[PDB]
């Protein structure tokens, strides 16, 4: 599965 | 940069940022343990539970009469029933008020909480749909007392309503 790191 | 620019920056379930997994068949994103079942990190391609429910629905369009509740509850937990229960559990977590029922409480003759149901469902402890539905309804049965602060009383009322509406929509009950 593809993944990414996100942030407020 | 954005590695997955056509997927959400925010978890579908909890509406928060972080380490997300990105569906290959729709723009949704999920924390690993917000999705149900847990995301399989190495499955490629990976379709989320919304896409998998949609596929099941499109291939077996529902009847106009629907189903009886007791017929549904008596069903063996075959793979489609397991997935619908996982999606119904996930729709409860999708409400931010679910966090008040998610953890083990700190009274009732059989405490119950959402993370315990998640564990039981993932270990396939429930052999019939009724086993899952009974544990979910126990959560709300255990909270039948007026809270000093009305907002806490209204909370269980609203999460119970979310469960029951989704239960009948997902299983197409009369
Ligand atoms: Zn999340
Ligand atoms: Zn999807």
């Amino acid at each position: 599965a593809r993944t990414k790191q996100t942030a407020r | 940069s954005d590695p997955c620019p056509e997927n959400s920056n925010i978890c579908e379930v909890c509406n928060k940022w972080g380490r997300l997994f990105c569906c290959d068949t729709c723009p949704r994103s999920f924390h690993e343990h917000c999705h149900i079942p847990s995301v399989e990190a190495n499955k490629n391609p990976w379709s989320c539970i919304f896409c998998r429910i949609k596929t099941i629905q499109e291939r077996c369009p529902e009847s106009q009469s629907g189903h009886q509740e007791s017929e549904v509850l008596m069903r063996q937990m075959l793979p489609e029933e397991q997935l619908k229960c996982e999606f119904l559990l996930l729709k409860v977590y999708c409400d931010s008020k679910s966090c008040f029922f998610a953890s083990e409480p700190y009274g009732p003759q059989k405490p119950m909480w959402l993370n315990k149901v998640k564990t039981s469902l993932n270990e396939q402890t429930y052999t019939r749909v009724e086993g899952f539905v009974q544990d979910m309804r126990l959560i709300f049965h255990n909270h039948k007392e007026f809270y000093r602060e009305d907002k806490f009383t209204r909370l269980g009322i609203q999460v119970q309503d979310i469960f029951e509406k989704n239960f009948r929509n997902i299983f197409a009950i009369q």
